[PDB]
RNA sequence: UUUGGCAUAGUUCC
């Protein structure tokens, strides 16, 4: 025993999945909650879908006045295994030397 | 095409020695402001 | 107690580096209306600064056609950084390219 | 894309990219991606075939479903890059039909058009008539409506619930709310809405209210709030003594049981004792919890049980039923925000020829400079279902609903086709020159009222730190004179009233200091 | 730190000393209330009994004073504490004993705010000194703060779920300040463009116009109402215009009987044309424009936003400045009972009646919207076999999208025309535009025949996709449909496309609106 | 929730017609012949019976207390 | 300077309904009568419920106010009571109030249907008007409770709309457009009133410049309380007395 | 929480006089009548009736606030007769008029029914 | 004092400094019993 | 086989069986799942 | 007849 993971409601790992609207009226719970959140000391916790850029693909963009012209950017991931990423950039630098 | 507004309020009130769209009105003396050739 | 915490506070990390833990995953469930519970478990997020002025990100941009509601957004600090999915919009799950 | 259809070896989750003019083919087994599921189109002619259509609409007792609509390559799912290589079209007997050729290679098709819109952007009627802002206020506004929030309040201990007497289903109702199940859970009451200028109680986005109609239950609703408190020295519920416990106030313990809490079904007004707890101290100091200042409830349930540790936990929930005073918000479907004005009854409230006066009252400036359109046509659609029996269609696009066939279909019940009727004036009985615009509209009652937002001040709490007036509404705090006030108040030249504000009527002090050293003796 | 302590905003510096929570004040939602004066305000009963004023006792009140103390804290119109002369005070909020209810002069009574006294009012964000203004208390049954519609102008008050705050001076001194200075009707015309700062607000202002044109006739009786309802009104009824076959009044004259003084002004109304000033008929008027109001009387005209509005040399404006704030609260209360109680009468309203327009205005419509899109058709194709030729200083994108934008403009402004001219006369969406109460002729233009483009950025629909605006288009479509140029009017609604370009359109007005407004307070901040 | 006893409107007594209103709907009627039959003579009091959503059906599933 | 000389026309008399036709009157009397079928007629209904179990699934207040809207027949004797406030009673006796008692347990499988055939009265002319369907109360299930006392008091409608006698008062006057006083932008999409005396073509009258409005056209539909002939009767009598009391204060003012 | 009670409205308190006598001094004359506890329902029926007499020259009749329940008449008269008279005989020819609609309608309904 | 169990419906009595249990059915959370003391609703 | 001018109820059976097998808030179980 | 604070989230109004 390693410790507690919180369970979502309605998820495979309930008590309440695949249970009837009879059953689920037994248990005091209304058959059109939608499920998908956590309890969490009493409380009932939804989590947030996070936006975040594209990872393991090349993008070319520019910036308005940096020492660069063009960077290129490749936030790179394995599998979801570790090392979460690693931005690359290979950039060329601007004509406007002295 | 210029600056008008909230921004160009800032720029006048914060003066800086760097505006963001500097411009200067020019006007033509003699026959240079009528006939199209001088000006 | 660190699933438990992480779940209970929205800091998403370990409690003694919450400082650039990013802070307002795992809200409260709204519970003031069936579609606000509904609208509430179907939500997105941009983690660009609420104040930031430059709003480039906060316009509707053509590739939300079906994905992402047009009007549903909320007004104030956070104008077009909060949405909300399309009714039969999808997110995948994952898999492995084997 | 052979292979993904026929669900063989690669999952329809998975997306296949070819850009054709960089020579790259990108395949995407990622997870985050958004997709949504589109027809597809092989020739001209949809994959979707009737015999589909029936096996689908005999979906009972036949185990034909989704699934087995996906596995036969009738639709596909498609992320958002992989729509840069599609050519969609809106509607299929539309496009796809022999035109002036616009594009002849479509590949794939639209399910329906307004399954663009979220969950609460839905229930908008007609949206396509309104003004982007408005659908934007509405889609904020709808999370606030007072409504039967879930079926199973009546066993939760929730801080705040609101939940209204008699919600109603829309008259006039998009057809993608079953799926929302606002039919099963509404929050809302059709109401007779006349557009009229009557007493100028409802100018500038304000409501007039028929007050008979309130007494008979519109809009009317419940407010539960919960109250906890644990037994974390010696905490102990008990029934504290006025001559034996240290601290003490001005409130009364009589309503309270030998173990300290009050049983259900028992009036508390406001600044009374719910649970009485006491602390030992080192002979006993009160920690009791009050009401919150004026609510004027009755108990409604009492429950007793042990908390994760072990010490004994209790939670208390107090009902209050809130009539709608002139105070109160109200909005439609359509973005139109606005507050009771006043409240007449029904002897003054203008009638038509029938006897029917309006049950709400609103402005006709609210509409010209905000161009919500749908609202008229919800009115008239309305007005059109309550007479025929059935309930309208209001699903955005449709070309099958018309302002002139909704027209045509009222002037066959005896009513003016573009929805007007002769009123009378109520106080005096002649008859308005101008016919009014009145017809049942669908209302909401948003969740701000007036008795949870009145608050006043003279002489209350102060802070501890800076020794002036506390902050909140529930601590009995002032309210801020900031700097943009005090500058007005220069602007004005009142010193004495600026110095009133920022000095008298806040904290006051004296110090003493030395005329050699200017430093306090 | 200490340094954190006196840093910045919430720091002791700027956070208690440049401003701070104060004692006697209050906030609640505001509803109208047009049975007000200009400069009261309507409280609740909870609020005045909870606040106090400290009365000195003197020889003249101290009976008055000492009932108050007797009725006490319980009953409203009583007093909360005596103060004595050595600044002890004595609580009433309980049962006292019989001996400290003794008053006697010299002695402080803090009793119930009652009707006439003087507060501040205000709404924040405070701009300008219209912002906080002197009001009269009058105590009204239930819980909200009614106030007067001509004072929403200053506030920029509506009323859909506002609070403004409440502030109670608590001395004479300064009580005589505010009523010497800040007092409503003292702040009629600003000093920021020497203009009347508040005016009529649209509902008085959409039934003016109908009271003051030529149509009206008033019976004996409907007089004898708008009459009663005239509070400077010397009691003489005014000799009727129509004499016989029966005896009939006008608008206009009863409008002379509201007007105060003797008013000289000479005004426009807002459809007088261009011809009638130089040809014939200068001082005839055939369609009733041209206000002229002689010795206080209305001789003729149709009063709008023009004359009764918030602009300079209006008649507002010279009312007060030839009366006095005086005469000018007294003018704005009057002019707006009497046109609400003639208004339950005529009556307004506004519905799809008012939104339709005719076949043939249906049918110039969509002829104008064929041709314009042909034009933008026959731009494009020039533009294809390269015979645009690019205009100086212009690039030839920049070439061909003015003249794309031009050819719209001028089919949006030529369908808005012929939908302006097609309105009836009993049309109430020209009812609330001519009389300037609200809406303008563009939003009539786009309730009843094009929406319009939609700009994003100031420029058209951009390419989100690859190098088109939406999958169910072909790639490099620069047509008025593609870029996002709705043909429908709000009436016949917006297919798909068009829905979401005008969500686009709209999601920018937002942003700018949740921007703009830090800025601007930071601004005012820096100049103040 | 319920049936309310009145007509929000005018105060027509509709709090004994929704039994009988289900019924007539059951024995195959149209809506319109339904409110026709029960006297629902103007649309105030029509929209009453179309519009109302009976939750106390619902509410009646879960067990009491006691 | 004197009174008028009004005439009445009973179109149609039933159970529920009375129309009739008023002439020869002034539209502020005939208005009058109007408002007063509505507020001040006065009626019997439940004002005080003590609820002894609720088991239900409805609040207390919920329950009360639903019984508060049941209306009982008070034909005859809503004349003989008097006020609670006009009463030498301490608070309820039976010459100022009828008393009813409600006690209804559910034990079987089945829903149970608490109606308004469950309020018991004492008096026996005070009953609810279905009761010679049933106004539903609540529904119970099995083992839920209900048990009350409730007191039925006299007001009108003017103090709480569950006094309100009436169903709807249709008034109008001048079914034809003669005195303009609405004016039709365009009178041909207009329906033509019920009791409009013009052909198929014609859609309003000529104008009648001397003409002033006459000839109400009432319809006055009951509630149950009252039979709907005593609702007109009283609202002349209830009206008089109004007046009849301010002509007695006036007299000692002047005096 | 502010909320008066609904019989405030017709029920005259502790003090309250019904009807209060004022005169006008601006117009010879003219008298004001204040009637508290009354509304629309009194103030239409008795200016309605005073117009009807050729022997006064005004006859209005106002609420000053919805909120607030007290009803004003002002009605002057000619010479040789003065508002108070006026008012008692307006009050008079209604009562009249009442009971004469009263009898009328009862024996309506008696033709009606069983006739 | 009595409260009535959350599960079985079973009202048992219970004193305070006593852990609250149910008899017979072994729950944990219990209700209290609805008062005794009368209260006066106005059917408005 | 065709469906032509019968689609506007065809459209709306196939979109209920699609919210028939899946629901609203599939996303967060999916997720949770796997 | 006595006074907890820090942080985060959501909402209202310009
Ligand atoms: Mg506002
Ligand atoms: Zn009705
Ligand atoms: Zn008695
Ligand atoms: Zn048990």
């Amino acid at each position: 025993f390693i410790g507690k993971i919180p369970i979502m409601l309605r998820s495979t790992y309930c008590l309440l999945n695949g249970l009837t609207d009879r059953d689920l009226c037994e248990l005091n719970e209304c058959p059109l909650d939608p499920g998908g959140y956590f309890i969490i000391n009493g409380s009932e916790k939804v989590l947030i879908a996070q936006e975040k850029m594209a990872t393991n693909t090349v993008y070319v963009f520019a910036k308005k006045d940096s020492k660069y012209a063009y960077t290129g950017e490749c936030r790179s991931c394995l599998e979801n295994s570790s090392r979460p990423t690693s931005t690359i950039w290979v950039s060329m630098l601007a004509r406007g030397g002295q | 095409n210029v600056t008008l507004g909230v921004p160009r309020l800032k720029e006048l009130i914060n003066i800086s020695k760097k505006p963001k769209t500097p411009s200067l009105t020019v006007f033509l003396l003699g026959q240079s402001a009528r006939d199209a050739e001088r000006a | 107690d660190g699933l438990k915490y992480s779940l209970a506070t929205g800091n998403w990390g370990d409690q003694k580096k919450a400082h650039q833990a990013r802070a307002g995953v795992s809200q409260v469930l709204n519970r003031l209306t069936f579609a606000s519970t509904l609208s509430h478990l179907r939500r997105l997020n941009s983690p660009i600064g609420r104040d930031g002025k430059l709003a480039k990100p906060r316009q509707l941009h053509n590739t939300l056609w079906g994905m992402v509601c047009p009007a549903e957004t909320p007004e104030g600090h956070a104008v077009g950084l909060v949405k909300n999915l399309a009714l039969m919009a999808y997110i995948s799950v994952g898999s492995q390219p084997s | 894309r052979k292979l993904r259809r026929q669900m063989d070896i690669i999952v329809s989750e998975v997306s296949m990219i070819r850009d054709i003019r960089e020579r790259e083919i990108r395949i995407y087994t990622d997870a985050g991606r958004i997709c949504r599921p589109l027809l597809i189109v092989e020739k001209q002619k949809l994959l979707l075939k009737k015999r589909h259509i029936d096996q689908l609409k005999e979906r009972e007792y036949n185990n034909y479903s989704w699934q087995d609509l996906v596995a036969s390559g009738v639709v596909e799912y498609i992320d958002t890059l992989e729509e840069e290589t599609v050519m969609l079209a809106m509607t299929p007997d539309d496009l796809q039909e022999k035109e002036v050729a616009y594009c002849s290679t479509y590949t794939h098709c639209e399910i329906h058009p307004s399954m663009i819109l979220g969950v609460c952007a839905s229930i908008i009627p007609f949206p396509d008539h309104n003004q982007s802002p408005r659908n934007t206020y509405q889609s904020a506004m709808g999370k606030q409506a007072m409504g039967v929030y879930i079926t199973n309040f009546h066993v939760r201990m929730d801080t705040l619930a609101h939940v209204l007497y008699y919600p109603q289903k829309p008259l006039v109702t998009t057809r993608s709310m079953e799926y929302l199940r606002f039919r099963e859970l509404p929050a809302g009451i059709n109401s007779i809405v006349a557009i009229a200028s009557y007493t100028g109680y409802n100018q500038e986005d304000s409501v007039i209210m028929n007050r008979s109609a309130v007494d008979r239950g519109f809009f009317r609703s419940v407010f539960y709030r919960s109250y906890k408190e644990q037994e974390s020295q010696e905490e102990v519920f008990e029934k504290p003594t006025r001559e034996t416990c240290q601290g003490m106030r001005h409130a009364i313990y009589d309503k309270l049981d030998d173990d300290g809490l009050i049983a259900p079904g028992v009036r508390v007004s406001g600044d009374d004792v719910i649970i009485g707890k006491t602390v030992t101290l080192p002979t006993k100091r009160d920690c009791s919890t009050f009401l919150r200042t004026s609510e004027t409830g009755i108990v409604d349930q009492v429950m007793v049980t042990l908390n994760q540790e072990g010490y004994k936990f209790c939670k208390i929930r107090v009902r209050s039923v809130r009539i709608p005073q002139i105070g109160d918000k109200f909005a439609s479907r359509h973005g139109q925000k606005g507050t009771c004005g006043i409240q007449y009854r029904q002897e003054d409230m203008p009638f038509t020829c029938e006897g029917i006066t309006p049950d709400i009252i609103i402005n006709p400036h609210a509409i010209p400079s905000r161009m919500t359109i749908g609202h008229l046509i919800e009115c008239l659609q309305g007005k059109v279902s309550a007479n025929k029996g059935e309930i309208g269609d209001a699903t955005p696009f449709n070309d099958a609903v018309n302002v002139q066939k909704i027209s045509n279909l009222l002037s066959d019940y005896g009513y003016h086709l573009r929805g007007n009727e002769v009123l009378y004036n109520g106080f005096t009985g002649r008859k308005i020159t101008s016919q009014i615009f009145i017809g049942p509209t669908y209302y909401q009652r948003l969740k701000h009222m007036v008795d949870d937002k009145i608050h006043s001040r003279a002489r209350g709490p102060i802070q501890i730190l800076n020794r002036q007036p506390m902050e909140g509404r529930s601590r009995d705090g002032g309210l801020r004179f900031g700097e943009m006030e005090r500058d007005c108040q220069i602007a004005h030249g009142a010193a004495q009233f600026l110095r009133e504000r920022l000095f008298e009527a806040s904290d006051p002090y004296q110090v003493h200091v030395c005329n050699l050293c200017g430093i306090m003796a | 730190s200490l340094k954190q302590r006196l840093k910045g905003k919430e720091g002791r510096v700027r956070g208690n000393l440049m401003g701070k929570r104060v004692d006697f004040s209050a906030r609640t939602v505001i509803t109208p209330d047009p049975n007000l004066s200009i400069d009261q305000v309507g409280v609740p009963r909870s609020i005045a009994a909870n606040m106090t004023f400290a009365e000195i006792v003197t020889p003249f009140n101290i009976d008055r004073l000492q009932e108050l103390v007797r009725r006490g804290n319980s009953q409203y119109p009583g007093a909360k504490y005596i103060i004595r002369d050595n600044g002890d005070r004595i609580d009433l909020r309980f049962h006292p004993k019989p001996s400290d209810l003794h008053l006697q002069t010299g002695y402080k009574v803090e009793r119930h705010m009652c009707d006439g006294d003087i507060v501040i009012f205000n709404r924040q964000p405070t701009l300008h000194k219209m912002s906080m203004m002197g009001h009269r208390v009058r105590i009204l049954p239930w819980s909200t703060f009614r106030l007067n519609l001509s004072v929403t102008t200053p506030y920029n008050a509506d009323f859909d779920g506002d609070e403004m705050n409440l502030h109670l001076p608590q001395s004479l001194e300064t009580r005589a300040e505010i009523q010497e200075l800040a007092m409503v009707p003292r702040m009629i015309v600003t000093p920021q463009s020497n203009r009347p700062v508040m005016g009529i607000v649209q509902d008085t202002l959409t039934a003016v116009r109908k009271f003051t044109k030529r149509d009206v006739f008033l019976e004996r009786g409907e007089v004898m109402n708008l009459l009663m309802f005239l509070s400077t009104w010397d009691g003489k009824v005014p000799q009727p215009a129509i004499l016989k076959p029966r005896p009939l009044w006008t608008g206009k004259q009863i409008f002379s009987l509201i007007i105060p003084g003797h008013i000289n002004c000479i005004r426009t109304h807002s459809t007088h044309p261009d011809d009638e000033d130089s040809g014939p008929y200068k001082h005839i008027s055939p369609g009733d424009t041209k206000v002229v109001v002689e010795n206080g009387e209305l001789i003729m005209g149709i009063l709008c936003k023009k004359s009764l509005g918030t602009s300079a040399g209006s008649l507002v404006h010279i009312s007060y400045l030839e009366m006095g704030h005086d005469i000018t609260r007294l003018f704005y209360s009057n002019i707006q009972t009497v046109i609400n109680n003639w208004l339950l009468i005529e009556g307004h309203t506004i519905g799809i009646g008012d939104s339709i327009a005719d076949s043939k205005t249906y049918q110039d419509i969509q002829n104008t919207i064929k041709k314009a899109k042909q034009d933008v058709i026959e731009v494009i194709e020039k533009a294809h076999n390269n015979e645009l030729e690019p205009t100086p200083g212009n690039t030839l994108r920049q070439t061909f999208e003015n003249q794309v934008n031009r050819i719209l403009n001028d089919a949006r402004d030529k369908t808005g025309s012929s939908a302006q001219k097609s309105l009836s006369e009993y049309n109430n969406f020209k009812s609330m535009v001519v009389s300037g109460a609200k809406g303008s002729k563009i939003n009539i233009s786009q309730v009843i025949a094009v929406v319009g483009q939609q700009n994003v950025e100031g420029k058209r629909i951009p390419f989100g996709f690859k190098h088109r605006t939406l999958p169910h288009f072909i790639k490099d479509d620069y047509g008025p449909e593609s870029r996002g140029f709705v043909e429908n009017s709000y009436l016949a609604g917006l297919t798909p496309t068009e829905f979401f370009f005008h969500a686009m359109g709209g999601r920018e007005g937002l942003i700018d609106t949740a921007v703009k407004t830090a800025e601007t307070g930071y601004i005012q901040r820096r100049l103040i | 929730m319920i049936i309310p006893v009145r007509c929000f409107t005018c105060g027509k007594i509709v709090g004994n017609k929704w039994e009988a209103y289900l019924g007539l709907l059951q024995a195959e009627y149209t809506e319109g012949d339904a409110l026709d039959a029960l006297g629902l003579k103007r649309y105030c009091c029509r929209r009453m019976l179309l519009a109302h959503v009976d939750l106390i059906e619902k509410l009646l599933n879960y067990a009491p207390l006691e | 300077p004197y009174a008028n000389q009004p005439t009445v026309r009973i179109t149609e008399l039933t159970d529920e309904n009375v129309k009739f036709i008023i002439e020869n009157t002034d539209l502020a009397v005939a208005n009058s009568i109007r408002r007063v079928f509505i507020a001040e007629v006065p009626i019997i209904a439940i004002d005080w419920v003590q609820i002894d179990a609720n088991s239900s699934v409805l609040h207390d207040e919920f329950i009360a106010h639903r019984l508060g809207l049941i209306p009982l027949t008070s034909d005859d004797i809503v004349d003989k009571l008097q006020y609670s406030r006009d009463c030498t009673c301490e608070e309820f006796c039976p010459e100022c109030s009828v008393e009813f008692t409600l006690d209804v347990r559910c034990n079987e499988d089945q829903t149970r249907h608490v109606t308004s055939r469950d309020l018991i009265s004492n008096s026996p002319r005070v009953i609810p008007v279905t009761s010679r369907d049933d106004i539903l109360i609540v529904k119970l299930r099995k083992g839920q409770e209900l048990r009350l006392r409730a007191y039925a008091k006299k007001g009108f409608g003017k103090e709480h709309a569950k006094w309100n006698p009436t169903a709807g008062v249709a008034f109008e006057y001048d079914p034809d457009n003669a005195l303009r006083h609405t004016v039709y932008p365009k009178p041909e999409e207009w329906p033509k009133s019920e009791y409009s005396e013009l052909d198929e073509d014609e859609s309003q009258a000529p104008y009648d410049p001397n003409g002033k409005p006459e000839r109400f056209y009432y319809n006055v539909e009951s509630c149950g309380s009252l039979r709907p002939e005593t609702i007109v009767l009283s609202a002349l009598s209830g009206l008089k007395k109004k007046l009849s009391d301010l002509q007695t204060q006036l007299s000692h003012e002047i005096q | 929480m502010n909320a008066p009670p609904a019989f405030e409205s017709f029920l005259l308190f502790e003090g309250e006089k019904k009807i209060t006598i004022n005169k006008d001094t601006k117009v010879p004359n003219a008298c004001l009548f204040t009637i508290n506890k009354e509304d629309h329902t009194l103030g239409n029926i008795i200016k309605s009736q005073l117009l009807k007499d050729p022997q006064v020259l005004f006859a209005g009749y106002k609420v000053p606030h919805p909120l607030e329940h007290k009803i004003i008449i002002r009605v002057q008269t000619t010479p040789d007769y003065s508002p108070q008279e006026a008012f008692t005989n307006a009050i008079t020819d209604l009562i009249s008029e009442l009971s004469l609609l009263e009898e009328r309608f009862r024996v309506a309904i008696k033709d009606k029914q069983e006739g | 004092m009595i409260y009535i169990c959350g599960e079985c419906h079973t009202e048992n009595e219970i004193k305070s400094r006593d852990p609250i249990r149910c008899r017979e059915c072994g729950y944990r959370i219990m209700y209290k019993k609805r008062t005794k003391r009368l209260v006066v609703f106005d059917a408005r | 086989e065709i469906t032509p001018d019968l689609w506007q109820e065809a459209c709306w059976i196939v979109i209920s069986s699609y919210f028939d097998e899946k629901g609203l808030v599939r996303q967060q179980l999916d997720s949770f799942d796997e």
